[PDB]
RNA sequence: CCAGACCGUCUCCUCAUGGUCAAUCAAGACUAUGUAGGGAAUUUUUGGA
């Protein structure tokens, strides 16, 4: 009986099917189709991948509502193909398909399903990202390498036969080339406005800066990067960061259905943070903002929104990384906030709310019994023994196992540094500082454990150095701590003359409340 | 001429004895010393003592009296 | 009593209105003017008392009424 | 079925409507509608009719003795807002009022179905007029409930293209241009409350026969639930270079959420054989409002060097 | 639908239609209806029809006083078949219209009521009102009326 | 009309010589009630 | 030196003794928080009707207009 | 934000408004302003059901209203969060 | 602005009667009028509900606690309306 | 303009209105008092800045006893609009 | 905002009648827009003196006869 | 005939917003925009029953 709405329809010979079910239920449904029990099955558009072998395929409504453009966009032909799609299993030498349609979309579907699909390029849209990536690799170091790259692509071998689709009126070996060149130039000259690449005369050199490189690394689009750049500045808040994260081109494939905006609005009463004043409500950004908070606070989402959340989570880990590391590049100490946010995302809990909720499968009923033994941090759970653990948690075995795993791979780490020369401190010199980190246990594998983040993650860290009053970061480095104890060398530029009360952090990218710190003073000349 | 906004300042400065009057009951009247500076009539009064005055010895602690319910001040 | 389906205070200007006060003294008078607080200028005020059974009468004022203590204004009978 | 048109009427519509049928003919066609078979000219109606048909804007192919002509003139009167003394005429006109907008609408629909370009735009205009009771040459400031009378008269009498007013930015300037410095601000406010679409459209061929049309429909106007209503239907017509025949059409609803966003609209069209062989300089995409007068924004869908595969 | 003990009127369950031939007549009737059914708390409004997709104003209303043509128009369209199922009472005022060229409309309506609504299939109560005329048996037959429902009264 | 005056231009469908847009005066006249 | 609202702030997470204008009932409990219009929120609230209690209420909230004074 | 905005929407529905003094008045609400100056078309009364001295038309002053019940047992809540966002179209 | 206030202002130098919350009915000349209805009087009689009537030289009244302010019949139509 | 009142949106959840807000969020019964010897019991549904609340399942307990005696009369009300001036004390019961 | 004209009543003894049957008397020293009358005398009613100067709140001052006209 | 249920068909007052006028050396009446507010705690509508 989970969900209960599947019961009453399915009881009279008409099954239900949508995305993000309890797997067991789905399996049962499938069985009931295969076995010959359920005659009819109602299926959503997202579950065309779940190929249940039917005979007569009905396709009801070729017009899907999406809240990106706030209108009924038609069924793309690929989806239709996928749906039919399913050859006749029971009835041999036969095939039946009913497609319920508009008059406007009749000639569109009547031709491109019976006759082949003319395949064309959409590279002209995403060239900015791709080009940037190429530049970062450094196979492109000029405005002819790009051309060469293009020539080894579908765009260039599709534009010959069908030039009018992409906007080329000449249709010749020269004209086409010229057009391509122009396009390349255009692509470049949006990159140069932002902090992506640099071009100078001596054939002529092209190379990346800090912003391009990060983008290249994480597979994020140009537009998104630009957006991030424009909003993110010094002394920005967590809310602001969240907003920035939400505003991106990666969330164009997160469907806002009919009667979703209202739902979102309703939800907004039971969230910690609020949305900024000078943006839109119907757009996907708002939804993203809402749904990110919907699992920091462990709320009771509908099964439509679960899918959306999952989709968001698919995208965010790169985006959040970018956010944290763009601020680092810029050189501001609100990177800590970003790091914290990232941790939350990885796990699914706030920084101030509760450290004990972090552990897989914890709730407010059992947290009263955890506060009984004066447990504040998660490192106190490592020192506990089995008898007390049993008393605490009275749940199923898998959950317990998961918890144990979490406890184990979550390392107790120590922060110890070793400076080259505390006496000889010169201003504006690349002063190296060897930091010698440590773990409690050496890892078998670096696998991060979290219930509300389904996709798997490998654990990483972030070494930091920055002044608290100024909010100006000096030294940063990401590390993959696979050994038990290592040393790492931050080659950083020393600050201006006089005293500077510097503070190191050892913030993890995954686990909250592992912010080991050690403040110290230096006098620079 | 003494404006009532500068009067507050004066009160704060000197720390004078007071006999505050209430709205509802006529008999029970407070006695103490005003301390606070505020844009409203809301002012804090350390060592408050509510005495029944004729139309007697009833002690009391320390009060911040509400801005609406202050019928009299004296200094 | 004749009084139509009237919308607002502006459409019911210059009408003989009963007016009621906080303590329970009933008035009558033609509504001359409007204001923010409904300080409704009565053309001729005949105040009436009911002791704490039967209603009395007075005739001192042709008044500018004040809003604070008014309960609700009732129409009596149209002019002309 | 929809419009409760008699079969005879439908038949009449079928033949009498044509590819090259003009404003004059539309009226005639309307008159011919079989719901006016029981209508007849009368002697006490006659002087009024005579008076009319001299100063009538839409001319009359038929003459005073014919009932069709009379009907047409009544229609015109209705459009122009003419209440009457001789109420026989007025009674007739009441009938027209109750059923004109219907019949006209039906005709328009039929035209659309057929795919004819000369009638459909004119027909649409006629329908609009019927709906809100005014001409094209009467400004669309009349259909606003709040816009004053003096202003409208001035607008009518100044002899200016309507779109110019819309274009004007500053309220002071607007005030100056109306021959009335008062109410200028109000006018400005209501001009931003009139539909204004910065439309663009990029066509592109998928293959030889089929042609994709990526439309970019922006909506610059500011909403009002009183004046505009629930939503704004804007009937999109893709029509040929001449404006002779319709290629493809679709009704689109501009909601309050859309007005301002960069709203894209995609569609496909299969071409003719001759057309496919040798292709035109540009088609015409045309967005017209079903309610708002003189919105009728039409743009050139470019075909300069669009060589098919 | 409306209960005797519980005085809350069941609004959404029932709907009523009154087919009076003339618009003036309809108007006259509406007022009467309002007068005689204001105690329950019923909205009695003649069909402000206008557009087909706009016609949810009728669904919310309980009692309708339509002109025959208008009624036909309402009932003919696609997304206003939800009304006919909820319409339990179809009153036909002046069924003697049949002899005039208008009353074909009435006949059509009747046909629709019987034949078209078969996927839901729960036939509404049909009450014919009329001036005294002969061939009453035929009329009864047309309207599926036995000797109980037929009430012939002379001048 | 000005024989040497500047005008903006656009692509569109040209109207009839005696189309409603070219004959506003007539409309105005009609509006100014004929049968008083 | 000590203004009114700072005193109030200080008196958060501490005992308060509140009096009403009409229906004069001594409210006793530990203070939680206050706003710019001087409303109150108490914990472990006791409703002393002139010395004698009606009942132990718990977590409560009081409007500013009825309130007379704030003491220990 | 406010719950007087809840009453703004409800046009042409019934109430028996309990006042500060204590009276039951069956009447149609019409337009409720932000100061709660409700305007009743029809009125019943009970002066200090008991002793009836009821006249038809009343314009109520907003200070007198204690308990309003009941035009419609419905719950449609917020409006201003919709408009704040969608007007931000172009910068 | 408020029309009643305007009217009051206009009637500076008129014999205006009064009534307060407690019911003390006055009748004398009007000295001054303001936005907030602050009235001062000259040669003001005091006919209270308690019965102990008195004749006072001057009196100033707080606006908030007034029930109603009397004006004569002369300023009815003109010159304050239009 | 916007921020000067939009910041006051979170002022409910911190100050003395926090408890009532919480109650509203997770509907529970509360004891509501009035000026003229009144006691009212109901659950919370909607809330605003000035305590102009809307409730459900409203039980009223008061006295119309011309003395000396006490008469606790009872009647059920639902979905009221209690004007915020009259409300003195409200509290969440477990 | 608009200042009450109590400059007329400066340096003249006043016989007040505040809210709730309390006849206080005192000479006017200072005034304001709120009507928090800063007066320099207070003798209650028969008669007895309870402190010299008294600053009163605006809400609880209704009637104030000037002794000297 | 034709748009309507995922949707605020309708506002009493102060301020600002820009265009006007009526005007005196820097101030008031009117259309319109809701982008502002209405416990400015005391002169009124949020507490002396």
């Amino acid at each position: 009986l989970t969900d209960g709405h599947l019961r009453a329809p399915l009881k009279h010979g008409v099954g239900i099917l949508y995305k993000g079910m309890a797997s067991n239920d789905e399996r049962i449904v499938k069985r009931l189709y295969e076995y010959g029990a359920v005659s009819v099955l109602l299926i959503s558009k997202d579950c065309s991948a779940f190929a249940c072998k039917t005979d007569e395929v009905i396709i009801l409504g070729t017009n899907l509502y999406d809240g990106a453009e706030h209108k009924y966009m038609p069924y793309t032909i690929n989806e239709l193909l996928e749906m039919v799609g399913l050859a006749s299993g029971n009835d041999s030498m036969a095939g039946k398909v009913l497609i319920l349609t508009s008059h406007n979309m009749k000639a569109y579907y009547k031709k491109f399903l019976i006759e082949p699909l003319p395949t064309e390029s959409y590279l002209q849209y995403i060239i900015h990202d791709t080009l940037n990536n190429e530049i970062a690799n450094s196979i492109i170091q000029s405005k002819q390498d790009c051309v060469d790259w293009f020539t080894y692509s579908y765009f260039y071998r599709r534009i010959h036969v069908n030039p009018s689709y992409y906007g080329v009126r000449d249709t010749s070996p020269h004209g086409i080339s010229v057009f391509l060149s122009n396009l390349v130039e255009t692509c470049l000259n949006d990159l140069v406005e932002s902090s992506f690449i640099e071009i100078d005369d001596t054939t002529e050199i092209i190379s990346t800066l800090s912003n391009g490189l990060i983008a290249s690394h994480y597979g994020v689009s140009f537009f998104t990067i630009q957006s991030f750049v424009s909003s993110l500045s010094n002394t920005s808040t967590l809310k602001n960061m969240l907003y920035v994260l939400s505003t991106a081109v990666e969330f164009e494939s997160v469907p806002l259905r009919k009667g979703d905006r209202a739902l979102l609005v309703k939800l907004s009463k039971r969230l910690p943070l609020r949305f900024p004043e000078h943006t839109s409500s119907g757009s996907v950004s708002f939804k993203v903002f809402l749904l990110l908070q919907a699992y920091f606070s462990r709320l009771e989402l509908p099964v439509d929104f679960q899918n959306d959340l999952k989709d968001i989570l698919e995208k965010v880990v790169p985006l959040i990384n970018v956010v944290v590391d763009i601020l680092s590049a810029n050189g501001y100490l609100n990177a800590t906030t970003a790091m914290d946010l990232a941790q939350m995302l990885i796990q699914g809990v706030w920084d101030v709310d509760n450290p004990l909720r972090q552990i897989p499968h914890f709730n407010n009923k059992i947290l009263e019994k955890c506060k009984e033994i004066n447990v504040e941090t998660v490192y106190d759970i490592m020192a506990l023994e089995d008898e007390e653990r049993d008393e605490i948690l009275t749940l199923t075995d898998s959950q317990l196992a998961q918890v144990a795993a979490f406890v184990n791979n979550y390392p107790n780490v120590e922060l110890t540094y070793s400076l080259n020369n505390s006496d000889s401190l010169i201003s504006g010199v690349k002063q190296k500082i060897t930091i010698q980190l440590t773990r409690d246990v050496e890892p078998e594998n670096l696998q991060v454990t979290s219930e509300k983040y389904p996709f798997d993650k490998l654990e990483s860290w972030w070494l930091v150095l920055g002044e608290v009053s100024k909010k100006e970061l000096y030294a940063i480095k990401k590390v993959t701590l696979n050994k038990e104890t290592q040393q790492y060398e931050l080659e950083f530029d020393t600050p201006t003359s006089g005293k500077h009360n510097l503070t190191i952090w050892c913030v993890c990218d995954s686990y909250l409340d592992a912010d080991k710190e050690l403040s110290f003073e230096i006098n620079v000349k | 001429m003494v404006p009532p906004i500068n009067c507050i300042f004066n009160f704060l400065q000197q720390q004078t004895p007071v006999t505050i009057w209430l709205f509802e009951q006529i008999g029970i009247r407070i006695k103490g010393k005003i301390v606070g500076f505020d844009e409203f009539m809301n002012v804090v009064i350390d060592e408050a003592v509510e005495i029944p005055v004729n139309s007697k010895g009833t002690p009391l602690g320390k009060i911040l009296l509400k801005g609406d319910n202050i019928t009299l001040i004296t200094s | 009593i004749q009084v139509a389906h009237s919308s607002r205070l502006a459409n019911l200007i210059d009408y003989k209105l009963r007016v009621l006060t906080q303590d329970g003294r009933v008035y009558i008078g033609q509504l001359m003017a409007f204001d923010k607080h409904m300080n409704l200028v009565l053309n001729e005020c005949i105040e009436e008392r009911v002791p704490k059974i039967k209603v009395e009468k007075r005739v001192l004022g042709l008044t500018i009424l004040r809003g604070e203590q008014i309960l609700s204004t009732v129409v009596e009978d149209k002019p002309l | 079925s929809s419009f409760y048109i008699n079969h005879a009427s439908m038949d009449v519509y079928n033949r009498e409507l044509d590819e090259h049928t003009t404003q004059i003919d539309l009226f005639r066609i309307f008159s011919m509608s079989e719901e006016f078979k029981y209508v007849s000219v009368r002697y006490e109606e006659k002087r009024e009719l005579k008076q009319l048909l001299e100063k009538a804007p839409i001319p009359i192919r038929e003459d005073i003795d014919d009932p069709l002509a009379k009907v047409n003139v009544l229609l015109q009167s209705y459009f122009s807002q003419l209440k009457f003394e001789g109420f026989a005429l007025n009674s007739d006109i009441v009938f027209i009022h109750q059923n004109a907008g219907r019949l006209l609408r039906a005709m328009f629909e039929i035209c659309l179905k057929r795919g004819w370009g000369h009638p459909t735009r004119m027909l649409l205009n006629l329908c609009k007029s019927a709906t809100t009771k005014m001409w094209p040459t009467n400004c669309p400031l009349r259909q606003f409930k709040t816009c004053p009378v003096e202003v409208i008269k001035r607008l009518e009498a100044s002899t200016v293209p309507w779109g110019d007013y819309l274009q004007l930015e500053t309220p002071a300037e607007v005030g100056r241009a109306i021959r009335s410095e008062k109410y200028g601000k109000q006018v400005y406010d209501l001009l931003k409350r009139f539909p204004k679409m910065s439309v663009t459209c990029n066509a592109q061929p998928i293959t030889r026969s089929v042609m994709r049309f990526n439309i970019e429909i922006i909506a610059d106007w500011i909403w009002d639930m009183n004046v505009h209503g629930s939503l704004e239907p804007f009937l999109l017509m893709l029509e040929d270079t001449d404006g002779d025949s319709i290629l493809y059409y679709d009704v689109l609803f501009i909601t309050p959420d859309i007005v301002g966003h960069e709203f894209t609209l995609s569609f496909t069209y299969e071409l003719k054989q001759h057309n496919q062989n040798n292709l035109p300089p540009n088609f015409f995409l045309t967005l017209i409002s079903e309610n708002w007068w003189h919105s009728e924004f039409e743009i050139p869908v470019s075909f300069n060097g669009f060589k098919l595969p | 639908h409306y209960n005797p003990k519980t005085k809350k009127l069941n609004l959404s369950a029932f709907k009523i239609v009154y087919i009076a031939p003339l618009k003036a007549l309809v108007q006259e009737q509406v007022r009467e209806f309002q007068r005689r059914l204001a105690f329950l708390g019923i909205k009695v409004a003649e069909l402000t029809g206008d557009s087909r997709l706009s016609r949810k104003q009728i669904d919310e209303t309980q009692v309708l006083v339509s002109t025959p043509e208008k009624w036909d128009i309402t009932t003919r369209n696609s997304n206003n078949l939800a009304i006919v199922e909820l319409v339990r009472l179809l009153i036909i005022d002046e069924i003697h219209l049949l002899h005039d060229d208008r009353g074909p409309v009435l006949e059509s309506i009747v046909a629709r009521t019987f034949w078209a609504s078969k996927y839901g299939q729960e036939y509404p109560r049909i009450i014919g009102l009329s001036a005294t005329l002969p061939n009453y048996e035929d009329v009864g037959r047309f309207l599926r009326v036995p000797k109980e429902g037929l009430f012939y009264f002379d001048s | 009309f000005n024989q040497e005056g500047d005008y903006n231009f656009k692509y569109g469908i040209p109207l009839e010589f005696y189309n409603e847009m070219h004959r506003p005066v007539h409309f105005l006249q009609f509006s100014e009630l004929a049968g008083d | 030196p000590v203004n009114p609202k700072p005193f109030l702030k200080g008196l958060v997470n501490h005992r308060v003794g509140v009096k009403l204008k009409f229906n004069s009932t001594e409210y006793r409990g530990t203070l939680v928080s206050t706003d710019n219009y001087f409303n109150l929120q108490l914990n472990e609230a006791e409703e002393f009707v002139a010395g004698v209690s009606h009942g132990t209420l718990g977590e409560i909230f009081i409007r500013c207009n009825n309130v007379l004074y704030i003491r220990e | 934000m406010k719950l007087v905005n809840f009453l703004k929407k409800l046009r042409n529905e019934q109430v028996t408004i309990e006042l500060k003094n204590g009276t039951t008045v069956w009447g149609t609400l019409q337009s409720v302003s932000p100061q709660m100056n409700a305007i009743l078309t029809d009125v019943k009364l009970t002066l200090p059901s008991d002793n009836i001295a009821s006249l038809q038309y009343i314009n109520i002053r907003g200070n007198t209203i204690r308990q309003i019940i009941l035009p419609d047992s419905l719950n449609l809540d917020s409006l201003l969060v919709d408009q704040k966002q969608l007007n931000s179209l172009r910068r | 602005n408020g029309i009643p206030v305007k009217l009051l202002n206009e009637a500076q130098g008129h014999i205006v009667s009064l009534e307060l919350t407690t019911g003390a009915t006055y009748r004398g000349k009007l000295v001054e009028s303001e936005d907030s209805m602050n009235v001062q009087l000259r040669d003001v009689i005091a006919t209270e509900p308690q019965g102990a009537v008195t004749h006072m030289d001057q009196i100033f009244v707080r606006g908030s606690q007034i029930k109603f302010i009397v004006v004569p019949d002369l300023l009815k139509n003109a010159p304050l309306f239009k | 303009r916007a921020e000067l009142e939009e910041l006051e949106e979170f002022e409910f959840k911190h100050g003395p209105m926090s408890l009532i807000n919480d109650a509203m969020v997770t509907r529970t019964p509360v004891i509501i008092s009035l000026r003229n010897n009144h006691k009212i019991i109901a659950r919370v549904k909607a809330f605003d800045r000035h305590c102009n609340m809307v409730l459900e399942n409203v039980k009223e307990l008061w006295t119309e006893k011309k003395g000396k005696n006490v008469i606790n009369r009872e009647r059920f009300i639902s979905k009221l609009f209690l004007r915020g001036d009259s409300v003195i004390v409200v509290l969440k019961t477990p | 905002v608009s200042t009450p004209e109590l400059k007329k009543y400066m340096d003249k003894k006043i016989l007040l009648n505040i809210n709730g049957s309390r006849k206080v008397a005192g000479i006017l020293r200072g005034y304001d827009i709120f009507l928090n009358v800063v007066l320099d005398d207070a003798m209650e009613i028969n008669n007895h003196q309870l402190g010299l100067q008294t600053v009163i709140r605006g809400n609880s001052i209704i009637s104030l006869e000037a002794l000297d006209a």
